[PDB]
RNA sequence: GCAGAGGCCCCGGGGGCGAAGGCGGCGCGCAGGCCCCGCCGGACCGGCCUCUGGUGCAGAUCUCGGCAGCAGUAGCCGCUACUCCGCGCCCCGGAGGACUGAGGGGGAGACGGGUUCCGCGGCGCCUGCAUCUGGCCGCGGGUGACUCGGGCCUAAGCGGCGG
RNA sequence: GGCGGGCCUGAGGCGGCGGGGGCGACGGGCGGAACUUAAGCAUAUCAGUACGCCCCGGAGGAGAAACCAACCGGGAUUCCCCGCUAGCGGCGAGCGACGCGGGAGGAGCCCGCCCCGAAGGCGCGCUGUGGGGCCGCGAGGGGGCCCGAGGGCCCCGCCCGAGAGGGUGCAAGCCCCGUACGGCGAGUAGCGCUGCUUGAGCGUGCAGCGCGAAGGGAGGCGCGGCCCUUCCAAGGCUAAAUACGCCCCGGGACCGAUAGCGGACCAAGUAGCGCGAGCGAACGGUGAAAAGGACGCCCUGCGGCCGCUCAAAAGACCUGAACCCGGCCGGCCGCCGGCCCGCCGGCCCCGUCUCGAAACACGGACCGAGGAG
RNA sequence: GCACGCCCCGCCGGCGGAUGCCUCGGCCCGGGCGGCGACGAAGAGCGCGGCGGAGCGCGAGACGCGGUGCGGACCCGCCCGCCCCGAGAAGCACCGAUCCUCGAACGCAGCGCGCCCCGGCGCCGCCGCCUCGGCGCCUGCC
């Protein structure tokens, strides 16, 4: 259970909070799943999404492969190239279907620099808990 | 003639705006404010209407310096206030 | 309240660590005919009986024994019955001084509750 | 009327200015659903100043 | 895309005060164009009042930095130098004063010292 | 019977293989009420035991919200008034016939309203019939002073004064 | 009478520093009601309340006995538990403390007076200065079937110092976030008269005016003696335990949009209203994703029609009741009973006061929600 | 008789917003703080966005600016502007400034008018200081 009180356990605060957050705490709780071969190569289970990611939906209706064109925190949802609506007219511009980034795995990641950085500072965090703290 | 030909009769501006509260309450003849009070150094504050009262005070506006001040006391305020009250 | 009360007297604890929270305070008759036959404690021992030990009123405060000037002891008996809390106090104190000596400091453990109850 | 004071005209100008409709993109932008911005006055019914 | 001001931090305060005026002509042309044209997206316009400011806030910390410098150790300082502090601060004792007591409860303290001491 | 609380619902209560809710139809109960079926609906809901209460409505010139019949009813009875033709709307243009009748249904100011003024486009509202009209709606504009007025000075008055 | 200095009172100017005003609470000071209760109404009660004014502070006030008590006695103040009754009151209605005892918390002091006499804070002062909290990492799930989409089911597993929660296309410990586990003493006391007040009663405290001490105060029935216990007023400070709103944080056997704050709605003290003081609303919900409507047919055109998107039109919106109304179809009809079902028989309109209501008594168009031991 | 009006054997459709379900809101009880102002508060007015009305937020340096430590790709329309082991989107904590008109409100008014040598120009205290006034107390003179 939680022993802190810091913490608020209400479903009112709690959904207000996730509703209405800073765009940096929409980036974490806006995170997807490392695949198995890229959490191997890194030791972190789940890196936040970015708009260079490829990912693989591994559960919502469109499980497909594709990156992720467009990022709208705002919505709490990621667009996926190629996952779109069913374009009625055939000669018309494609709308693509959000997906949530939880229902994604993450097949390769936009390396960056500042990627880069963020997956080793975890990597020495997660290394002294691993040293049993 | 009571109504319609007495209000018809009406072509004045008895109240104007105030000074410090920017209302209708200012009286252009007796040169005071209904709700502001001006020119009164005190501003009117009658404990009859918690309405009036909640309608003007603080809280009713940009609180600008007292929101900055007060999040300082939560931050560094409190430690110049002690390098002050030693030496300076 | 309670818990409030307690992490007030918690925290005091800490700041005078080998030090009892509670002076010591003196027997004093329960005043009127009904209660004459009891004992409760008082604000603090008379001059006459810290006289009796031997303590000055403010190297008696410093031990930690509150003096009242104000308290006459009414009685011969009376007086008897402090000097002798005096003196049991005195056995019971042991004054940490020598500048610093935090290894007997450590262990010296804090009296909890009213002193001699 | 025409004989005005230049801090009436002032205040009178503000509501002028401030009378306008929401612009077409901020209804897009904000996606506001509510269109009307009620804060709006007439002339021949809004009696400013009273 | 405007003018850093760790470039502006380094320069001298006549070449600042030229670079505003110029500033300042363009914002008139800015406003000039914008207004008769019948428009382009005007996005120096909006770089162009940031750095207006960019260059007025360098001026302002030169000035003041000189201004404090010469103001220093002296009793009497310009008001706007002076500790933030908050209108009570200002008014409080300061903690020697109120520590202050009179000789003889002193003389007391002094006589009989703290003791640190533990009872069964 | 209601709405919460603590339990139980023998592999851990009922639910997208359709919850609550609504609409009709049985069945059980002296009844308060319950149950099931069909249909809609679209995610929650209970039975028993113990506990709690802001716990059951035909009324109170009850509150608030909806809305019926009267009823296509009462009425749209001030200011003498319109007509023909143009493509013609009650708008506009020409031609007639009137009217307000210089204490004007004229031309202007003080006040009060505060952009209503103007030009261009439109009618979704409003113009209590209509509208292609408009004081309506959208857009873009419009108030220039050494001599006029404020300011100025005093009037009734009002403040201010060692106190 | 003129003229220079010192003092003592006063002016004008300059500096340096402070004051002013704000907060619907708590805290102090003052002014101060009435409705009410007394089954009337004056004293009383309400109530030392509302309200008016004036000051603070994080607390404020109070505070180290001119104390209580009557003892095999205590010992500043504040808050708590108890005492609940001693008393007071048209002794009516009502009102009403404290002292013991148990606790939280505890801390003591300083001036004048007097001794020195500038030793001082030295333009002053001998008309006396000075001394005596942030920053983190963070576990472990597959297959089958189906669904618009599992977080559903059916089999098997894994992590729990984490099965508190929230999100994600349905009900997720293992999909995401998090959570558990971390790190860094004199015009006075008194007294006379008045007034206010108090439970205080021949005075509980205050105040005016008059008069005014010296060793005085008190001990809850006045006065004059005699004691006995207890204390030292007319100067000052003082922490703690206690109170409490805005604001922020957390929790709830709380309310669920006519409720809960007036206000859940990007714009509420808002829109509006009143010359003004002041008053004061209404308004939650498409869907998983706007995918917010492909096309063609026509129409003078409007608009219609198909259909489309979607699981669904859910189409300006969730469900969509009652009242009320339009089509189409079916009957001739209020209720209760018998029957095949339109005939016979019985039925006044409720509620409510009232001796008595169908009453020419009163309230009631209709329906929904709210509504009172 | 038909129509009407009723009633409904049922079948659809309006009109309304009840009922459920939900819920970034209230209320309630604890914490915790106690932090405004002449260095100009509280409040008010006017302005400020590339497209800009309300609200929020700012103040002519305006829908923000400088510094530092984080953070690391966006920015609800159209943009144009970023994108890169640093190049720096959203976000965050602090700190330094700017800060129009009113307002305790401060040259005088309230939107108009002075003074003054350029700094400014309000009141009330306290403490020094400067210029002085007194047939107050005297002293020195003539």
């Amino acid at each position: 259970m939680k022993l802190n009180s810091a913490v608020t356990a209400s479903r009112r605060k709690c959904r207000k909070a996730y509703f209405t957050a800073n765009a940096e705490t929409r980036a974490k709780m806006m995170s997807s799943r490392l695949s198995k071969e890229l959490r191997a190569e890194h030791k972190i289970k789940t890196m936040p999404i970015r708009r260079g990611d490829i990912v693989e939906i591994f559960t919502g209706g469109h499980k497909g492969t594709g990156k992720v064109v467009e990022v709208r925190r705002r919505d709490y949802k990621i667009c996926v190239e190629g996952i779109n609506q069913k374009a009625r007219n055939p000669e018309a511009k494609p709308v693509p279907y959000p997906i949530h980034p939880s229902n994604c795995i993450i097949k390769e990641l936009y390396m960056n620099g500042s990627r880069y950085r963020a997956i080793k500072r975890r990597q020495e965090r997660n290394a002294e808990r691993l040293a049993r703290i | 003639s009571k109504g319609t030909a007495s209000f018809g009769k009406r072509h004045t501006r008895i109240h104007g705006s105030c000074r410090r509260c920017g209302k209708h309450s200012f009286h252009l003849q007796k040169h005071e404010c209904a709700s502001c009070g001006y020119p009164s150094a005190k501003m009117r504050r009658y404990n009859w209407s918690y309405k009036s009262l909640r309608r003007r005070t603080q809280g009713t506006g940009s609180m600008s310096h007292m929101r900055k001040v007060y999040r300082a006391y939560n931050s560094g305020t409190l430690k110049a206030n002690a390098r002050k009250y030693l030496a300076k | 309240r309670k818990i409030r009360r307690r992490q007030t007297r918690l925290q005091k604890a800490k700041a005078i660590f080998p030090c009892p929270l509670q002076k010591l305070r003196p027997s004093v008759t329960r005043c009127s005919q009904k209660f004459n036959l009891t004992q409760r404690i008082g604000r603090g021992f008379t001059l006459r009986e810290l006289q009796g030990v031997g303590l000055s009123a403010g190297k008696a405060r410093q031990i930690g024994i509150a003096v009242d000037p104000r308290r006459k002891n009414k009685s011969e008996e009376s007086v008897a019955r402090n000097v002798a809390r005096l003196k049991e106090y005195l056995s019971k104190v042991t004054i940490f001084s020598k500048q610093a000596k935090p290894e007997e400091i450590q262990q010296a453990i804090q009296h909890q509750g009213v002193v001699m109850p | 009327t025409a004989n005005k004071t230049l801090s009436r005209k002032l205040r009178l100008a503000k509501k002028t200015k401030t009378n306008k409709n929401i612009p077409r993109w901020v209804i897009a932008k904000d996606h506001l659903k509510k269109t009307w911005n009620y804060k709006r006055h007439h002339w021949r019914r809004s009696h400013l100043k009273l | 895309p405007g003018l850093k001001a760790k470039d502006l931090v380094g320069l001298s305060q006549e070449d600042l005060q030229r670079k505003l005026a110029d500033l300042k002509r363009e914002l008139l042309s800015l406003r000039t164009m914008k207004a008769t044209a019948g428009p382009e997206r005007i996005a120096r316009f909006r770089v162009c009042k940031k750095d207006v400011a960019r260059v007025l806030t360098v001026i302002n910390q030169k000035a003041r930095d000189e201004a404090r410098a010469a103001f220093e150790g002296a009793e009497h300082i310009p008001k706007t130098f002076r500790p933030r502090l908050t209108h009570a601060m200002r008014c409080q004792l300061t903690e020697k004063q109120k520590r202050l007591l009179p000789s003889k409860l002193m003389k007391r303290k002094l006589q009989f010292p703290k003791l640190k001491y533990a009872v069964k």
